[PDB]
C-alpha cells in the first residue's frame, strides 16, 4: 500500500457564482461569492466590500441562491452541491460568536437518470413555494418549500422536451410558473408550464410555444412591471409574454457571444448583460402606460457601456458599483457612470481581486539564488493571459505580468536568462483574405520577432476554405526575461499550427542550450491531426534561430528530455530521439501500445505515460538493446489530465473527474503478470482540475528548517487558480493521521452537514470508492482551529505505534505541535 | 494448410504489448509479421499443471471455431512459443489464442465518459448484439458472462461479442444441471441471484437489456455488491419477485430465502420515461422477471426499435477526437 | 477453414506404424485395445456415450499422424479420455483416470504409464492437442441414428429394435477405423441398413416416402449402397472373428 498527504497551498480563486441579497441580516445588504467549495460573505458599502465570513463546504458548489419565505425576517441561503447535496443555510451571530446553521438537508441524487448537458439548473419559485432543479434529461425535480421538509424530500414530473437549455420561474403568474428553452430537431423554441404542488405534475403553461433563435442561451425572468421573459442568443434578444412579442437584433452583440445577466432595476428596466470578449452592456426595457393605466413594454434598446474582465457572474450591487465574477480572469469592483470619459466609456475600475485563473502550466524556478523557489504560472485566457509568479513570503505574494493572450505551456532557460512561453492568440478572418487581431497582445509586442517560413507542408493541395468574421489560434513562442519579464521576442508558428509542447535543454554532446517546441497541424476537418514539427530553436543574442526540423506523422503533445536524447509523444506512438553530430534529430526506438500518449515523465531510464483512456504506463529503456521495454500498466480504466511520479515505485495521475490516484508496482516477482500489473493504492476526489503536476517547494530553506515527517514535494495547479502540495508519509505517520481524521470528522461540525468521507470518496458517473491512501491535509490543519474542549475531546484514547513509543497517548498540545510543524511544508 | 493449428509459432508476430490481464494467461496486442494485420494473442499457460489445458480456453476454442457471424469474435489461429526439440516432457511452453483486435471495449469509452451515443448508434449496437446473440442463441450455446468489458467495438461502429469462457450448449428437453450464478452481479438474472441451475438463453438477455438502459443512463442500472442488495435494485424497478408476475418464482430454491424489504411495484416505465417509447418497451420485456415470459433474442430483433435498422447505415459513434482531448 | 479428418481405406497401409515394421493385423488389435481400454476406462467412471466416443476418435485420429511403437497405446487413451471429457463437459481428474487405469490393467500394460502415470498422460496433452489441430468438436453416429429414426413411422417394436441393433453396431465400430474413413451420418445410415437386413425389415415403408426404396438418400444424400456394404462387411467381420454372433 501507499501514504501520501495533500494540503492546499492557495485556496481557488476563480468565481463560479455570485448573488447578493439580505442573508447576514435582514437590515445589510450581502454579496455572496462562490468559488469552488469556498463560500465568502461580505457586506456592501459606500467605498467597496467589508468581509464578514467564509466557510469551506465538502463539495463542489453547483446551484447558489438566496430567498426569503414568508414568515423569515432574512434571506436563506440554498446551495447544492456538484454530487447532488442539497442544503438550507442561515447566517446567526451571537456578539462577536458567527456560525452558520444547516436548517435542511439531503441528498437529491437518483438512482435512475441521464446528467444533462447544460449542466445543472437550480432555480426558486418568487413566492418562495419550491425549489426547482433540472439534473437529468427528461426530469423535473421539485423540493417543496414548507417548514416540514427539513429533510428536502423531493419527487420527479416527467418533462416531454429531453434536451432544455435554460428555465427560470416567471413573475406575475396565477401558479408557480417555469419558462425555459430547449431544443429538439426542429430548432430551439421557448415554452411554459405550471407547477403544481397538489397534484404533483405540469398543467398547460400561461403562453404558447414560441419558435426562437438557434442559439438561444438564456433566459431572463422579467419582474412584476412588465411580467414575461427575455431570451438571449447570439444574434438577437427577444421579449415574450403571451400575446406581446420583442426582437432587437443589434450588430453590436453579434462580434461576442453573450454569457451573464443581471438586474439593475428590481423593476426590470435595466438588465446588465456581458460578453466573451469582456464588454458590458445595458439592455434596457423602454415603458409605455397606456390610459388604462397599465405599463406595457414598448420596445428594448441596447448600449455599451465599456469593458470589464471576462465574467461568469455579474451582480450589480448598489450606487454605480457592479462586482464583477470572473473565472478566466481577475475579478473586479468596477463603477458605472452617468457621463462617459474622454475615450467614450463609462466604466472604470476600482479594485482589482487576484484570480490566478486557469493554470494551463507552470513551472518552479529560484530566480534570486535563494533556495527557496519561485512559482511562475501561466494562467487565465484571452485578454487575461497572465504569467503569475508566486513566492512565499503569512500571505504568498503574487505579480501579474499581463500577455492579453492565452498562455499555453513555459519553461526555464537559466543559460539565457530568460523564459520560454507557448500562446496563441485570437485572429479573425479579414476582408483582406488575412486575419486581424483584437487587440495587441505579446506576441505582437515583441521587441524582435520572427516567422516560420518552413516547407514541410507547403506541398498542401488540401482546400481549407475561409469564412469572414470567423476565428482562428496563432500561435507563438515568447522569450521573456527573468527580471523585467518583458518580451524579448516572438516567432510566430505556421499558419494553422498549433504548439503543443515546449522544453529547454542540451542534447547529446551539443553543448548549446535549446528551446525545442513540439508542433501540430490542425484542420477543422480532422478528429485527430496527421501532420506535424519538432522544431529546435536557439535563443541567442536578442534573436531566436531555427537550428533544426524533424516532421512527424501526428501531434507532438508532450515533450521531456531523456538522458541527453529528446523523448517525444506523436499521437499513438512515443518516440526517443537522438541529437546527432550533424545537428539533426534521429529516430532511436518506438512505443505503439497507446491510444494517445498526452503526458510524459522521466525518471532515470524509467518513463511514465499517461493515456487518454488507458491510465498510466511504466514504461522502460533498455539501453543494452536500444528500444523500450513495458514494465507496467494500470489496467483499470481512468481518464488522465496530468500525472507525475512520486518515486520509483509510486505514480499519481489525475482524473478528468476532479479525483486523484496513485498507482504502484506490485513488487511481487512471483508471476511475470503480476509486475506487469499496476494497482491503484491510493484514491482521493481532489474536487479541482489538476492540469500540472510540478516537483518543488515554494517555503524559505534556510537549511536549518527541521525536518518534517513529509518526505518528497509535488506542487499542482488546477483550473480554478487552486495551488496544492503533494507529499508521502510513513506509515506510522499516516496511520496516526488518518485515526485523527475519523476522531476529528466525529468532532467537526459540517456546512450541509454532508459527510466528509463522502465528499473524498473517489466519484465518477459510474464507479463510487471509498478514499484511500491519502491524508485530506486541510482536515488535519483545522485540528488548530477548533476550540480547546473540541481538542481534547479528540486526542482522547489515541495511541501512537511503529517508534520508539509502541503505545503512546496524544494529548492536546502533543498535537498542536505536530500539526504546526505539518503547516510548515508551505 | 490454414487448417493445421498448434504448429505455427508465436515468432510470426511482433508483440506490441499487454492489452489486459486473464483469467488463465496475459492477452498481447501484436501485428503479424507477414500480412501487418493486427492481432490479440492470448497466452495460455500449461504449465501449472494442476488440470492441463484451461477448460475456460477449451470452450472458446470449441465454441469460437463454429461461430461465424459479424458479431461474434474470430479466432483466427493457435500458435505455441518455440518448443523444446524432441522433449514433449521438458516442453512447458504456452499457446495462443490468436484473434482479431477490436479497437476499443465498452467500458472504457463510458467510464472514460468521453463516448457520446444518439438513439441512432444505440440502435446499431443493440441490433448487432442481438444479431449475435440470436445466432448463437439458434446455435443452442449460451454466453453466460455477458458484460459491458465483453462488448468490443471497432470504429467503423462494428460490435463483437468476446469472452465465451463460460459458455455452454442449451437443451431445452433435458434439464441438465449446469454451474451457477455465471453473470457478473451487475449484469446477472433475477433467476441465478435464486440459483435456478437450471437456466435459460433468457439469461443473456436480462444482462444485454441491463447495457440497453445503460448506454442511456450512461451508467449502469444496478449496481450492487452483495446479491441480495442486488434482488432489491432489481426489485425496485423491476418489481419484487412475486408468484402471480413469475408463477413458478415459488420453485426457486431461495426464493423464501431472499426477500426484498417490500414487495415493490414495477417502475421502469416511469424511472426510464426519458428513454424513447419504442426502446422502452424493448427495455421492459428484456427486463422481465419471469425467464418464461421475457423476451427472446429474435423478438427483440423484430423491433420497431430495432427491426427497421439498416445494418448498411452503420453510423460511427461519436469517438474521442483531439477537440475530445481538449 | 477446417481439416480434412477421413482417409481411404488403401491408405492405412502406410500409418506411421505400418512403416516401422508393424503388420496390418497388429496395428488393428492394438487399435481395437486401445479403443476398448478407453471405452471401459469412461464406463467404469460414468461417462456419456459420446465422451466415450470423443476420446476414441482422437486416439484413432492420433495414431494416423504417430507411431503405435513408439507411442504407447494405454496412456494415449487414457489421455484422450481426459480431453474427451473436458471437451464433452463431463470432466474427470487425471488422477482418477490412471486410478481406474490401474484397476482395469495387469502389472505388464500399467507398465506403459511408466514411473509416474499421472505425468505421462499430463505430459501428452500437448502433443494431443497439436496432432488433432485443435479441432475439437466432433460428431457421432448417435445423434443421426436418433435423429434418422425419430421420422420413421410405424411398429413402435420393430423401430425400437432396429435403434438398439444400429446402437450396438455403433458401439463396435469404434473399434475400427470406420471413423476415419466416413463421416458419422453414413456410419449411421450403414448401421440402420445392416440392422434392416438382419432383422428382415423393410425401412422404405417408415418413411414419408413408403416408395423411396433407396430410404437413405431422404436422410444422407450421394450415399451408394457400395459405401453402406462395405461398412457393414468390416463391422460384421468383427462378430465372425470373435465369439460374439450377431444380436437378432
Ligand atoms: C484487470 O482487468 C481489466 C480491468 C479493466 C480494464 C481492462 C482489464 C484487463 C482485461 N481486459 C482485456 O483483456 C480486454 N479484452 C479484450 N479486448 C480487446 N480489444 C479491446 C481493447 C481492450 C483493452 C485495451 C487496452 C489497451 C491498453 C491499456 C488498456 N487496455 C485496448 C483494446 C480484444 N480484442 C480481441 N480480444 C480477444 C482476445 C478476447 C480482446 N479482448
Amino acid at each position: 500500500m501507499s501514504y501520501n498527504y495533500v494540503v492546499t497551498a492557495q485556496k481557488p480563486t476563480a468565481v463560479n457564482g455570485c448573488v447578493t441579497g439580505h442573508f447576514t441580516s435582514a437590515e445589510d445588504l450581502n454579496l455572496l461569492i462562490a468559488k469552488n467549495t469556498r463560500l465568502e460573505i461580505y457586506v456592501v458599502t459606500a467605498e467597496g466590500l467589508r468581509p464578514v465570513k467564509e466557510v469551506g463546504m465538502y463539495g463542489k458548489i453547483a446551484v447558489m441562491e438566496l430567498f426569503r419565505p414568508k414568515g423569515e425576517s432574512k434571506d436563506l441561503l440554498f446551495i447544492l452541491t456538484a454530487k447532488y447535496n442539497a442544503c438550507i443555510l442561515e447566517y446567526k451571530q451571537s456578539g462577536e460568536s458567527i456560525d452558520i446553521i444547516t436548517r435542511a438537508h439531503g441528498n437529491v441524487q437518483d438512482r435512475i437518470g441521464r446528467p444533462s448537458e447544460t449542466g445543472i439548473i437550480g432555480i426558486i419559485d418568487p413566492e418562495c413555494r419550491m425549489i426547482g432543479l433540472r439534473l437529468y434529461d427528461g426530469l423535473f425535480k421539485v423540493i417543496p418549500l414548507d417548514r416540514d421538509n427539513k429533510e428536502l424530500k423531493a419527487f420527479n414530473i416527467r418533462l416531454e422536451e429531453l434536451h432544455v437549455i435554460d428555465v427560470k420561474f416567471l413573475y406575475g403568474c396565477q401558479a408557480p410558473t417555469i419558462c425555459f428553452v430547449y431544443q429538439d430537431p426542429q430548432g430551439r423554441h421557448v415554452k411554459t408550464y405550471e407547477v403544481s404542488l397538489r397534484e404533483k405534475e405540469f398543467n398547460k403553461g400561461p403562453w404558447k410555444q414560441e419558435n426562437v433563435e438557434a442559439e438561444a442561451s438564456m433566459v431572463i425572468a422579467v419582474p412584476e412591471p412588465f411580467g414575461g421573459a427575455i431570451i438571449i442568443g447570439q444574434e438577437s434578444i427577444t421579449y415574450h409574454n403571451g400575446d406581446k412579442y420583442l426582437a432587437i437584433a443589434p450588430p453590436i452583440i453579434k462580434q461576442s457571444t453573450i454569457v451573464c445577466h443581471n438586474r439593475v432595476d428590481p423593476n426590470g428596466s435595466r438588465y446588465l448583460l456581458g460578453d466573451m470578449e469582456g464588454r458590458l452592456f445595458m439592455l434596457l426595457l423602454e415603458k409605455e402606460e397606456q390610459m388604462d393605466g397599465t405599463v406595457t413594454l414598448k420596445d428594448l434598446r441596447v448600449e455599451l457601456l465599456g469593458e470589464t474582465s471576462i465574467a461568469e457572474c455579474l451582480t450589480y450591487l448598489d450606487n454605480g458599483v457592479v462586482f464583477v465574477g470572473s473565472r478566466l480572469g481577475d475579478s473586479q469592483l468596477v463603477k458605472l457612470n452617468v457621463d462617459s470619459n474622454e475615450q467614450g466609456s463609462y466604466v472604470v475600475a476600482m479594485e482589482t481581486f487576484t484570480n490566478l485563473g486557469p493554470i494551463v502550466d507552470m513551472c518552479v524556478v529560484d530566480l534570486e539564488r535563494q533556495g527557496q523557489g519561485q512559482l511562475v504560472t501561466c494562467s487565465g485566457a484571452f485578454k487575461e493571459g497572465s504569467l503569475r509568479i508566486i513566492r512565499n513570503g503569512q500571505k504568498l505574494h503574487i505579480r501579474t505580468v499581463p500577455l492579453y493572450e492565452s498562455p499555453r505551456k513555459i519553461c526555464y532557460q537559466e543559460v539565457s536568462q530568460c523564459f520560454g512561453v507557448l500562446s496563441s492568440r485570437i485572429e479573425v478572418q479579414d476582408t483582406s483574405g488575412g486575419t486581424t487581431a483584437l487587440r495587441p497582445s505579446a506576441s505582437t509586442q515583441a521587441l524582435s520577432s520572427s516567422v516560420s517560413s518552413s516547407k514541410l507542408f507547403s506541398s498542401s493541395t488540401a482546400p481549407h476554405e475561409t469564412s469572414f468574421g470567423e476565428e482562428v489560434e496563432v500561435h507563438n513562442l515568447l522569450i521573456i526575461d527573468q527580471h523585467t519579464f518583458e518580451v524579448l521576442h516572438a516567432h510566430q508558428f505556421l499558419q494553422n499550427e498549433y504548439a503543443l509542447s515546449l522544453v529547454s535543454c542540451k542534447l547529446g554532446k551539443d553543448p548549446n542550450t535549446y528551446f525545442i517546441v513540439g508542433t501540430a497541424m490542425v484542420y477543422p476537418e480532422e478528429a485527430e491531426p496527421k501532420q506535424g514539427r519538432i522544431v529546435v530553436f536557439q535563443y541567442s543574442d536578442g534573436k531566436l534561430q531555427t537550428v533544426a526540423e524533424k516532421e512527424v506523422k501526428g501531434a507532438v503533445y508532450s515533450m521531456v528530455e531523456f538522458n541527453g536524447k529528446l523523448l517525444a509523444s506523436i499521437n499513438s506512438t512515443v518516440r526517443l530521439y537522438e541529437w546527432t553530430t550533424e545537428k539533426e534529430l534521429r529516430t532511436e526506438c518506438n512505443h505503439y501500445n497507446n491510444i494517445m500518449a498526452l503526458y510524459l515523465k522521466t525518471k532515470g531510464d524509467f518513463i511514465l505515460v499517461g493515456d487518454l483512456m488507458r491510465s498510466v504506463l511504466l514504461l522502460a529503456y533498455k539501453p543494452m538493446e536500444g528500444n523500450f521495454e513495458e514494465i507496467a500498466r494500470d489496467f483499470n480504466p481512468n481518464w488522465m489530465s496530468a500525472v507525475e511520479i512520486l518515486d520509483d515505485d509510486n505514480f499519481l495521475g489525475a482524473e478528468n473527474a476532479f479525483n486523484l490516484f496513485v498507482c504502484q508496482k506490485d513488487s511481487a516477482a512471483t508471476t511475470d503478470e503480476e509486475r506487469q500489473h499496476l494497482q491503484e493504492v491510493g484514491l482521493f476526489h481532489l474536487g479541482e482540475f489538476v492540469n500540472v503536476f510540478c516537483h518543488g517547494s515554494l517555503v524559505m530553506q534556510n537549511l536549518g528548517e527541521t525536518s518534517t515527517p513529509t518526505q518528497g514535494s509535488v506542487l499542482f495547479g488546477t483550473v480554478n487558480g487552486m495551488i496544492g502540495l503533494v507529499t508521502s508519509l510513513s506509515e506510522s505517520w499516516y496511520n496516526l493521521l488518518l485515526d485523527m481524521q475519523n476522531r476529528l470528522n466525529k468532532v467537526i461540525k459540517s456546512v450541509g452537514k454532508i459527510e466528509h468521507s463522502f465528499w473524498r470518496s473517489f466519484h465518477t458517473e459510474r464507479k463510487t470508492e471509498p478514499a484511500t491512501g491519502f491524508i485530506d491535509g486541510d482536515l488535519i490543519e483545522s485540528f488548530l482551529d477548533i476550540s480547546r474542549p473540541k481538542m481534547q475531546e479528540v486526542v482522547a484514547n489515541l495511541q501512537y505505534d511503529d517508534g520508539s513509543g509502541m503505545k503512546r497517548e496524544a494529548t492536546a498540545d502533543d498535537l498542536i505541535k505536530v500539526v504546526e510543524e505539518l503547516t510548515r511544508i508551505h | 494448410t490454414e487448417s493445421d493449428w498448434g504448429k505455427r509459432c508465436v515468432d510470426k508476430f511482433d508483440i506490441i504489448g499487454i492489452i489486459g490481464e486473464g483469467t488463465y494467461g496475459q492477452v498481447y496486442k501484436a501485428k503479424d509479421k507477414d500480412t501487418g494485420e493486427l492481432v490479440a494473442l492470448k497466452k495460455v499457460r500449461l504449465d501449472n499443471e494442476k488440470e492441463g489445458f484451461p477448460i475456460t480456453a477449451i470452450r472458446e476454442i470449441k465454441i469460437l471455431r463454429q461461430l461465424i457471424h459479424r458479431s461474434v469474435v474470430n479466432m483466427k489461429e493457435i500458435v505455441t512459443d518455440k518448443q523444446d526439440a524432441l522433449d514433449f516432457k521438458k516442453d512447458k511452453g504456452a499457446f495462443y489464442l490468436v484473434f482479431e483486435y477490436m479497437d476499443h471495449d465498452l467500458m472504457g469509452l463510458l467510464e472514460s465518459g468521453l463516448v457520446h451515443f444518439s438513439e441512432d448508434h444505440i440502435k446499431s449496437f443493440m441490433k448487432q448484439l442481438m444479431e449475435g446473440l440470436e445466432y448463437c442463441h439458434k446455435k443452442n450455446f449460451l454466453h453466460r458472462d455477458i458484460k459491458c468489458s465483453n462488448i468490443l467495438l471497432n470504429n467503423s461502429g462494428q460490435i463483437k461479442l468476446a469472452d465465451f469462457g463460460l459458455a455452454r450448449l442449451y437443451n431445452s428437453e433435458e434439464s441438465r444441471p449446469y454451474t451457477n450464478k455465471v453473470i457478473t452481479l451487475w449484469y446477472r438474472p433475477p433467476e441465478l441471484l435464486l440459483g435456478e441451475e437450471r437456466y435459460t438463453p433468457a439469461i443473456d438477455v436480462w444482462s444485454c437489456g441491463c447495457i440497453l438502459g445503460e448506454l442511456f443512463t450512461k451508467k449502469p442500472i444496478f449496481q450492487a455488491n452483495l446479491e441480495l442488495a442486488q434482488l432489491e435494485l432489481i426489485s425496485r424497478l423491476c418489481g419484487s419477485p412475486c408468484p402471480a408476475v413469475w408463477p413458478d418464482v415459488i420453485r426457486l430454491p431461495y426464493f423464501n430465502t431472499m426477500k426484498p424489504k417490500k414487495q415493490y411495484r414495477r417502475r421502469l416505465r416511469e424511472e426510464f420515461s426519458f428513454i424513447p417509447s419504442a426502446a422502452l418497451d424493448l427495455l421492459d420485456h428484456m427486463l422481465t422477471l419471469d425467464p418464461s415470459k421475457r423476451c427472446t433474442a429474435e423478438q427483440t430483433l423484430q423491433s420497431d426499435f430495432l427491426k427497421d435498422v439498416e445494418l448498411s447505415k452503420m453510423a460511427p459513434p461519436d469517438l474521442p477526437h483531439w477537440q475530445d482531448c481538449h | 477453414t477446417k481439416p480434412c479428418w477421413y482417409w481411404d481405406k488403401k491408405d492405412l497401409a502406410h500409418t506411421p506404424s505400418q512403416l516401422e515394421g508393424l503388420d496390418p493385423a497388429t496395428e488393428a488389435r492394438y487399435r481395437r485395445e486401445g479403443a476398448r481400454f478407453i471405452f471401459d476406462v469412461g464406463t467404469r467412471l460414468g461417462l456419456h456415450y459420446d465422451t466415450l466416443a470423443t476420446g476414441i476418435i482422437y486416439f484413432h485420429r492420433f495414431y494416423m499422424f504417430h507411431s503405435f511403437k513408439q507411442f504407447p497405446r494405454y496412456v494415449t487413451g487414457a489421455c484422450c479420455l481426459f480431453l474427451a471429457g473436458k471437451v464433452e463437459e463431463t470432466p474427470k481428474k487425471c488422477k482418477d483416470i490412471i486410478k481406474t487405469a490401474r484397476s482395469l490393467l495387469n502389472d505388464v500394460q500399467f507398465g506403459q504409464f511408466g514411473d509416474d502415470p499421472k505425468e505421462e498422460v499430463m505430459v501428452l496433452e500437448r502433443i494431443l492437442l497439436q496432432t488433432i489441430k485443435f479441432d475439437l468438436q466432433v460428431e457421432h453416429p448417435y445423434q443421426f441414428l436418433l435423429k434418422y429414426a425419430k421420422q420413421l413411422k410405424g411398429d413402435k417394436n420393430k423401430i425400437q429394435k432396429l435403434v438398439q441393433m444400429a446402437w450396438t453396431f455403433v458401439n463396435d465400430s469404434l473399434c475400427t477405423t470406420l471413423s476415419l474413413q466416413w463421416e458419422p451420418e453414413i456410419i449411421a445410415v450403414a448401421v440402420m441398413y445392416l440392422a434392416g437386413r438382419l432383422c428382415k425389415f423393410e425401412i422404405q415403408e417408415w418413411t414419408s416416402k413408403p416408395m423411396y426404396r433407396r430410404w437413405w438418400e431422404q436422410f444422407v444424400q450421394d450415399v451408394p449402397v457400395d459405401v453402406l456394404e462395405d461398412i457393414c462387411h468390416q463391422i460384421l467381420d468383427l462378430y465372425s472373428q470373435g465369439k460374439q454372433q450377431m444380436p437378432h
